[PDB]
RNA sequence: UUGACCUCAAAUCAGGUAGGAGUACCCGCUGAACUUAAGCAUAUCAAUAAGCGGAGGAAAAGAAACCAACCGGGAUUGCCUUAGUAACGGCGAGUGAAGCGGCAAAAGCUCAAAUUUGAAAUCUGGUACCUUCGGUGCCCGAGUUGUAAUUUGGAGAGGG
RNA sequence: GUUCUUUGUAAAGUGCCUUCGAAGAGUCGAGUUGUUUGGGAAUGCAGCUCUAAGUGGGUGGUAAAUUCCAUCUAAAGCUAA
RNA sequence: UUGACAUUGUGAAGAGACAUAGAGGGUGUAGAAUAAGUGGGAGCUUCGGCGCCAGUGAAAUACCACUACCUUUAUAGUUUC
């Protein structure tokens, strides 16, 4: 990591020789996979949308996304979830309704 | 890979097709016994992933349980304590509904070594689960390098104790700085630090 | 079209209209089991075939999809059920009968 | 990526049935409301010319009326202040200077309602001439908002090369995503259709 | 009309297994009062006694969704320390940890999620014989809503 | 120590190229109710409604929004002293 | 005891937003003349209709994209009472 060799600093520590080994899978437990891709899209088309998912696209197209992230944080938990969750929402909004 | 499809299928519970079947099944069990065994699991996916092999020595038991809270057993709300300890309605419980259904099937099926159940139904007055127990005396299973521990006397009444996942979740024997409330035995860790340990040589 | 766990059969027809292979729903999973020396099966695949019945095979593929493959995207917007009993058919249809065309 | 269809490439240099030059117009769709503070009122500097026949009336003097007649349309003076005060107005915009502050009161009575005058918030008064004539005959074009969520203007010509138009809509698309507030809605870059005067309009 | 299927029964059918005790000690749910505050209502005693459920020789716990912020360590138990401290609290009476460190102690793994598919190769029981904490031939059934083998992320498998 | 039968066209592991690598949901988390705690905008536990996701996700002891770093592998079981 | 949310579903009609393609309409005096209305424009076009430079006004017209407001004008699909 290359520190400073002293007590404090922007790199508070000692400068010792680096090693670095092989990579781990205890870092990809949430990966893409061709197996889970096939599976997860297939079931989104078979069941349809939930009650709030209809009224979700209606409050974006018609009003806003500051509005969707506002009621999605009330339907779920995080703003971080609203990020990727409402992000994924417009993925179907475009790649389907027009194109 | 049918299991993969069934798994993401049991996550689309807010869809039009799932609301359908959990509303059909929930009702038919309401006209049956409260305590009524099952000849086949309604969820092959959940059943097998917990631990379920199709054979002579694995019984399923459909269980319909009630909810609400736990009113204290006092004559007319009559308590006899201090204001803090004087309620009847905001009276919960220290165990989950999952763990409760197991307690009652272990009294009916006293001869089987209970394993684990799961969530299936629930509308308003009733919640549904379905547990799986094993045969501690059947020959085919009495052997087997997977379940030889079932015939050991140390598992008699796993729900009355909490050797189950739902019991080890309700108890809280996990790893964490927040889980250091009772990381090792409730009253055990209690009595431990709350005891005076003195040696012949007091230092 | 059987199997108590109907969720064990509702994903098969969709995977079929996605690859391009013929599918056919019979009215008996217990019969699909006796021709295979079992009790019940419900599932019946046909992979390797002989130079005996290959001709009668493509003709059948056509009749089959003629009914299911094509009207797939069709009844995907059509709801089943809602059939009243004798008491509700007559009383209720003789209601909309004698309020308009009597 | 922008290079398959036209937009400012080739495609629409054969779909034309006209023999005279036709100026194309870029039609956008940026989600915005009835507010004033949230929006774009900036101008994207186009590097290449629009070859627009939009005559001018720039009155200069000294070392400002020399590099006048070489890159624009017409050449005026401070005395030719009694030509555009009567009965003739076909011009689209004017241009003055600093040495033209004393002689800037005889040109404001005919350019108030329409606005073709030299102001404090309008691009016109500059001392070094030869530099802004590459942004007047090239048409810099101004961006404004009527009341809602859309914007249209003027880009280039449909008779120039494919690379002489791709460097003109590179800093015109960047100004319609940078000056525009985030006080807006979903994507500032959605629908993007483009037509000239008659022909079709391609989107990306 | 014969024959399967699913489902619910039936017996003094065949084979089994549950109960109370004991309760020193360990796992739970429920749960006080006195006491203190020189009064006394949050607070304390106490996350205590009784009460009811539950096993063992030990048990419980357990190979991290661990602790840190190190030149990172590294399951679980335990004694010493941390310390009467961080903390909490009519910031009242009072109550109250953990990480690290030392040491006895020291064991590792296996299931689902993969096409065994050129072969349900697997298992229950009846019966015969036998060298009997059991073996082998036959006849049924479980089970394909899935039994042997391969593989558990620290890897690993298919092709070569 | 002695001694019966070769278990066998039995399996596991080492070096190299390529494709992949499936890993637990009415669970997670949120508002709120009560209760427990050394735990303090909330430690855990149960209840209620809501209701996830896959270059994901839990945790980093002041919430929160914003751009990063770190660090593990839950919602399956077993194991002596 | 009272309000709310879950439980708690499958329709018709009356108001009711809104995707989406067409069609459509508004300043007086005046300029032939329907103006909150910008620019491209000397041509779209065998027809020659408007032109246009001209010109009265506060705003000048077709090839008209549309910065477009607006039509409870209707369609092809979802909505709260």
């Amino acid at each position: 990591t290359v520190k400073t060799g002293i007590a404090i600093g922007l790199n508070k520590g000692k400068k010792v020789t680096s090693m670095t080994p092989a990579p781990k899978i205890s870092y990809k437990k949430g990966a893409a996979s061709n197996r889970t891709k096939f599976v997860r899209s297939l079931v989104r088309e078979i069941a349809g949308l939930s009650p709030y998912e209809r009224r979700l696209i209606d409050l974006i197209r018609n009003s806003g996304e500051k509005r969707a992230r506002k009621v999605a944080k009330k339907r779920l938990g995080s703003f971080t979830r609203a990020k990727a969750k409402v992000e994924e929402m417009n993925n179907i909004i475009a790649a389907s309704r027009r194109h | 890979g049918a299991y993969k499809y069934l798994e993401e299928l049991q996550r689309k519970k807010q869809s039009d097709v799932l609301r359908f079947l959990q509303r059909v099944r929930v009702w038919e069990y309401r006209q049956k016994n409260v305590i009524h065994r099952a000849a086949r699991p309604t969820r092959p996916d959940k059943a097998r992933r917990l631990g379920y092999k199709a054979k002579q020595g694995f019984v399923i038991y459909r269980v319909r349980v009630r909810r609400g809270n736990r009113k204290r057993p006092v004559p007319k709300g009559a308590t006899y304590g201090k204001p803090t300890n004087q309620g009847v309605n905001e009276l919960k419980y220290q165990r989950s509904l999952r763990a409760t259904a197991e307690e009652r099937v272990g009294r009916r099926a006293a001869n089987l070594r209970v394993l684990n159940s799961y969530w299936v139904n629930q509308d308003s007055t009733y919640k549904y689960f379905e547990v799986i127990l094993v045969d501690p005396q059947h020959k085919a299973i009495r052997r087997d390098a997977r379940y030889n521990w079932i015939c050991d006397p140390v598992h008699k009444h796993r729900e009355a104790r909490g050797l189950t996942a739902t019991g080890k979740k309700s108890r809280g024997i996990n790893k964490g700085h927040k889980f250091n409330n009772t990381k090792a035995g409730r009253r055990k860790t209690w009595k431990r630090q709350n005891t005076l340990s003195l040696w012949r040589y007091r230092k | 079209n059987d199997v108590d766990p109907i969720e064990l059969v509702v994903f098969l027809p969709a995977l079929c209209k996605k690859m391009g292979v013929p599918y056919a729903i019979v009215k008996g999973k217990a019969r699909l089991g006796t021709l295979v020396n079992q009790k019940t099966s419900a599932v019946a695949a046909l992979t390797e075939v002989r130079a005996e019945d290959e001709a009668a095979l493509a003709k059948l593929v056509s009749t089959i999809d003629a009914n299911f493959a094509d009207k797939y995207d069709e009844v995907k917007k059509h709801w089943g059920g809602g059939i009243l009993g004798n008491k509700a058919q007559a009383k209720m249809d003789k209601r909309a009968k004698n309020s308009d065309s009597a | 990526v922008k290079e398959l269809l036209k937009y400012s490439n080739e495609t629409k240099k054969r779909n034309f049935l006209e023999t005279v030059e036709l100026q194309v117009g870029l039609k956008n769709y940026d989600p915005q409301r009835d507010k004033r503070f949230s929006g774009s009122l900036k101008l994207p500097n186009c590097p290449r010319p629009n070859m627009s026949i939009c005559i001018f009336g720039d009155a200069f003097d000294v070392d400002r009326a020399k590099s006048c007649g070489v890159d624009a349309m017409s050449v005026d003076d401070l005395k030719k202040l009694n030509k555009n005060k009567k009965l003739i107005k076909k011009l689209s915009k004017k241009y003055n200077a600093f040495i033209a502050s004393e002689v800037l009161i005889k040109q404001v009575p005919r350019l108030l309602g329409p606005q073709l005058s030299k102001a404090g918030k309008f691009p016109t008064p500059v001392s070094h001439n030869d530099d802004l004539y590459g942004k007047v005959t090239d048409v810099r074009s101004t961006i404004k908002f009527q009341l809602k969520k859309v914007l249209c203007l003027a880009v280039a010509v449909g008779n120039v090369e494919m690379e002489e138009d791709v460097l003109v809509n590179q800093i015109l698309m960047s100004v319609n995503f940078f000056v525009s507030l985030l006080k807006k809605n979903w994507q500032n870059v959605g629908s993007l259709v483009v037509k000239s005067s008659m022909g079709p309009a391609f989107r990306l």
